């Protein structure tokens, strides 16, 4: 029967559509390490100028 | 916010040490002031015993 056959396969696409985005979505989780350090240095030179100011 | 405390704390021992200056300019004026007088004193007594009256 090809209609339960096709279905069948664009089940299994769905299936491995969601499961390669949960994967994806589990990389960018760990890349927050990577994105913090800008706003890190930023904050860092904002303390250094203010701190350049009181003195 | 350590070297924000470090510099304050250097204004206050800065701040400290005008004023401890200050108040010593103020003492040795004092002693100064009484220096001469005892200064004028010695001078004055210097004067008194070229009267031979008195100096007798």
């Amino acid at each position: 029967s090809q209609g339960i056959q096709q279905l069948l396969q664009a089940e299994k696409r769905a299936a491995e559509k969601v499961s390669e985005a949960r994967k994806r979505k589990n990389r960018r989780l760990k890349q927050a390490k990577e994105e913090a350090q800008a706003e890190i240095e930023q904050y860092r030179l904002q303390r250094e100028k203010e701190f350049k100011a009181k003195e | 916010e350590k070297k924000e405390k470090q510099i304050e704390q250097q204004k206050k021992i800065q701040m400290s040490n005008l004023m401890n200056q200050a108040r010593l300019k103020v003492l040795r004026a004092r002693d100064d002031l009484i220096t001469d007088l005892l200064n004028e004193a010695k001078q004055r007594l210097s004067k008194v015993v070229k009267d031979t009256t008195r100096y007798q």
